[PDB]
């Protein structure tokens, strides 16, 4: 998985090297990097639930016809909503992976690999994503670096959905 | 390859549920405690050479008969070759010490490994003690007192020491 | 690889006889039925994307816990995957229907399919689900009666649903 | 094996993409074309034995000389004629291969690839052969259709033969 | 690959030692009968073509099933496939009679050997007669008394038939 | 291994084809060579131990340091003369078996492949052994081609230490 001290050690092992003093610097400026990251990591898990609550209704009001419109990829049912309840548990579980390991590598590997095809077969629809992830980039009450951090790898999510 | 924290993600992805305190705990003794795995890995990759050298020079000073006409290390050759694997190992060891994961090691160095001997005849065993010998060596240079502020390095040795045992079993 | 003609010449060869009149008159009634192969295939390639979209939701449906956390369908690089090896097979299922003969399917698909899936942990089972639902769902649309000439379907049917069971009986 | 249908499909694989409409109107042409050409598969099998021996006789008058030349690679023996009688069997056997299958490939894959080597090996020469095969094309009693393509194949094994 | 030369020396590294006066004589008679080995391999090299040919009908001769319809020898893609092996082979076997040692035979044209043909369905007692007839054909050849100075062949021609033993023994 | 004949062989086998005239002519000139060279490796072989002992004592000369530095890699003691007194006998023995093979071969294989990280890891000097090497040049008594040939492989043995 790509996190900033595998990428330096894949440098080191693509060319048969020990490890440079410039690769140590940069685990170094990772581990300084990771305090307000583990911070933002663990505020948000905390907030776990009624950010993802939050979300879920702020999606049903920029989009009402998922919430009337037949069809199983709508949240117009139970399940259909259990679903979606979901789906925001996995972005939001994501963006904190990708906090405890300083990039976006489990992002990556475990959503944006495969993103496309799978909302194009089963009719999802981004712009429920990109909503409901731009309701947790403003209620998120993070501040300072941890705010930073945090933003960053949501603007990613959002990206990889256009 | 994973690293200390993305072996945690991958656990918590496994059941599909955010790090618990407890995980978290772990994750920031990691990054607290940094700076001395810093050091381990700048030591040990800085006295790679002496660190290799001195592990052989032992090895066939208690087992002469590797280097006799035709034991496995007879030769510029096969010796070369048994000093390039000392360091191979070595590094790839170094690279765990800085994951705070074997994974790396586990799947670039180690897998495998001890059919590749078998089919070529070398003694696994020895191989085993020639990682034994590095390791003492190693844990000498990275734990040295002199040259480095004083604290506590006994929890990472251990998780050093760990890695290079890895090694010789899976290979002995 | 071999068609359906290809194939009775194979078997000619071997004993290194002509084609007897049964066997022209096999490859005669292929000729003959050959609009109707013609069909299936347009038919089925045209609506690959929706009879894979289908029989997924219905698998992941009847199985949930492939999606649970860590299924095997877990995660959207696992998902990707899985849609796209509904494909590949449906790919070379249509294949063996336009060649009258499943040497294609078999040679370039099956083989080895099931050991591959076994050694990733894939349950097989499951795969085999997944097509045996793909088969009813195209063959609804092959020898759908609407917007095609009236004629007896079958023989092509009864054909096209062997190639897909020969598959899930690959894997399972 | 190469065949109309064949080639198609193996185009599609390359690509990894389903089969196209080109292809498609490809396979029809070949089933169009197919009813006149397992007309001459038909004619020439049920005329096999004639044209098999009265090819025989006509490589024994532009050639005397095999029919008189010791040495194993001549038909002035039994065990001789055996064999030739055998090979135009097999030359008559493979047009029709071809001709069941809409294609060359038959008779590519069971005769034409080695045939250097192998006439080369023996000291069989191709003046025998294009004779015993310029004897079936003018004793063939096939018209139209039926004709057309026979002879093309022929003429392939001719120049395959050069 | 190893030659006589560099087999003695081999032999000798292995235990660390100088040649012993009995391997000094040894390599110093095989320079001496130089100009035979030359010949042989010459002559076996400048009739191959005959060599193979012949072999090849006699083999056929005795084994008529294999040139039935589909017996591995039908068809001319198969039949020049034989006859390339009995080339290839022949061509090893002169490597090995100018080399004074099997190394490179037994290393780039034997091992395997009998694994492969098993796969394919391929009968290696066959080939081995197909083998076991480019000998006598050979060794007709090489040590025919006409055309070259009149002196003692038999040691090489024990040896050359040592050889093609050796192979046909390596597939049967 | 590297040979006259060898090569001959590799380069045959490569391009798939029988063995040239060029090449045999190759092996006969090697058969020639050969004579004088089994000459110069039994004449050395038979004055092995002199030549080693010999060769020792003059490395004891020009490089005295080595006799009185304490450290393994010093024949300042016994085990250490053991290891020098087996080197010399290694690089002997090596001669006398490029002699046999009429090439540098054996001497690749055994002792150049990875001469150097060798002599680097275990603080060896060069000098030492270009020392007893050009004293078995000069005191092998050979004269003619034996000593054409063996100072040939010498010489490379020097240039491979360098
Ligand atoms: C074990 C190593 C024992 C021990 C260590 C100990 N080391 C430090 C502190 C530091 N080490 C470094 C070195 C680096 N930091 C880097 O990012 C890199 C890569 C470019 C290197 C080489 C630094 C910067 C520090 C902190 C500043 C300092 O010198 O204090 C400490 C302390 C604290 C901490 O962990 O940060 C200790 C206790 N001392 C021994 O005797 C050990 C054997
Ligand atoms: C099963 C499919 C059932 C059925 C079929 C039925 N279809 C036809 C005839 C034709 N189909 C085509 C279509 C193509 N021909 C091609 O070469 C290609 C590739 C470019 C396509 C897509 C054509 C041209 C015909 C013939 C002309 C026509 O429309 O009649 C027939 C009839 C005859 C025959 O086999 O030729 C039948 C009976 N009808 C059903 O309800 C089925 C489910
Ligand atoms: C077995 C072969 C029997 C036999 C041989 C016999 N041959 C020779 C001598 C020579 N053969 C050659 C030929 C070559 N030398 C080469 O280097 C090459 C490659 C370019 C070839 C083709 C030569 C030059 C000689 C020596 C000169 C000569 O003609 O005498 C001898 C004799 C001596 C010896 O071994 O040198 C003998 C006894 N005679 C038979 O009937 C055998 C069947
Ligand atoms: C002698 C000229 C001087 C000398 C030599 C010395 N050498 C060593 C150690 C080693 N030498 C080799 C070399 C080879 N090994 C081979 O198999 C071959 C090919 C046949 C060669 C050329 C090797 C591998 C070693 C180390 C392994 C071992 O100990 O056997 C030493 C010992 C160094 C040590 O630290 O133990 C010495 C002293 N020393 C002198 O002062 C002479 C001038
Ligand atoms: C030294 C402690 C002992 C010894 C070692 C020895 N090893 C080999 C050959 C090989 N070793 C490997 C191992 C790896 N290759 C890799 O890429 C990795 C991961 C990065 C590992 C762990 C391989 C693949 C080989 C074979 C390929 C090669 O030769 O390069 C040899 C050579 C054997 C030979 O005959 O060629 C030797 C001698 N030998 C000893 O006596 C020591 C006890
Ligand atoms: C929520 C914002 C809106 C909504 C969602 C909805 N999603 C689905 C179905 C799926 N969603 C995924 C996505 C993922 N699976 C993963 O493993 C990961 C990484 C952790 C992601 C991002 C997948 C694979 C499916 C289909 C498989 C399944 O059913 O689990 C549905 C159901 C569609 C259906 O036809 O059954 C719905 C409704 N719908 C809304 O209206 C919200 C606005
Ligand atoms: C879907 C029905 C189920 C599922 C599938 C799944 N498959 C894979 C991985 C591979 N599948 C193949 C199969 C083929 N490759 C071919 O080229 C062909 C012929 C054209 C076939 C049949 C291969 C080779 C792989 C591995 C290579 C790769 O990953 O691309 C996976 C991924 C496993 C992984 O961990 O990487 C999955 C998930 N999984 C399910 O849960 C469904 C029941
Ligand atoms: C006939 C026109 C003339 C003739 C022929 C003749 N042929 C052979 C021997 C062989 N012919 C073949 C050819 C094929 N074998 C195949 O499987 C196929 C594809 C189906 C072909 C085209 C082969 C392989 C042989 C040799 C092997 C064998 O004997 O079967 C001979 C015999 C040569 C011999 O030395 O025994 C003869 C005589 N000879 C004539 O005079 C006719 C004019
Ligand atoms: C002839 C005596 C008999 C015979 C032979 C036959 N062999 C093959 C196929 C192969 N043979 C080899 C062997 C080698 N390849 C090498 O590179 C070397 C070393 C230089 C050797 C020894 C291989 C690899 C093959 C397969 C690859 C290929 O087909 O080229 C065949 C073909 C089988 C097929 O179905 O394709 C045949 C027929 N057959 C007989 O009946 C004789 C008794």
């Amino acid at each position: 998985m790509k996190t900033p001290i595998t990428e330096a050690i894949a440098a080191a092992d693509t060319q048969g090297r020990f490890l440079s003093n410039t690769e140590l610097q940069a685990v170094d400026g990772r581990f300084k990097r990771a305090v307000a990251s583990m911070e933002a990591a663990r505020a948000l898990t905390n907030n776990a639930q009624s950010l993802i609550d939050g979300a879920a209704q702020a999606v049903y009001q920029k989009f009402p016809y998922t919430t009337t419109m037949q069809g199983s990829q709508y949240a117009s049912t139970p399940e259909g909503k259990a679903k979606c309840a979901r789906d925001i548990g996995y972005y939001l579980r994501m963006i904190t992976y990708c906090l405890v390991a300083g990039g976006t590598g489990p992002m990556d590997e475990y959503l944006i690999a495969g993103l496309s095809e799978i909302n194009s077969t089963f009719d999802l629809s981004p712009s429920w994503y990109i909503e409901a992830l731009k309701y947790i980039k403003a209620n998120h009450g993070l501040t300072g670096q941890a705010a930073v951090e945090a933003n960053a790898y949501i603007d990613y999510a959002i990206n990889a959905l256009s | 390859m994973l690293d200390a924290f993305a072996k945690v993600v991958a656990q918590a992805d496994a059941r599909g549920e955010f790090l618990t305190n407890a995980q978290f705990d772990a994750l920031s003794n990691l990054v607290k405690e940094g700076n001395k795995r810093l050091d381990a890995v700048n030591r040990i990759t800085s006295n790679a050479s002496t660190i290799v050298a001195n592990a052989a020079r032992a090895l066939f000073a208690e087992q002469p008969q590797l280097i006799q006409p035709g034991g496995n290390a007879y030769t510029n050759r096969r010796m070369a070759a048994c000093l390039r694997d000392m360091e191979i190992i070595l590094r790839y060891v170094t690279y765990a010490i800085l994951a705070g994961d074997s994974s790396v090691l586990d799947d670039r160095c180690l897998n495998g490994l001890r059919e590749t001997y078998q089919a070529l005849g070398t003694p696994g065993s020895s191989v085993a003690v020639a990682i034994q010998k590095m390791k003492d060596a190693a844990i000498a240079i990275a734990n040295d007192p002199n040259g480095i502020t004083p604290g506590d390095c006994s929890a990472l040795m251990s998780e050093i020491a760990g890695y290079f045992d890895r090694a010789a079993a899976a290979v002995a």
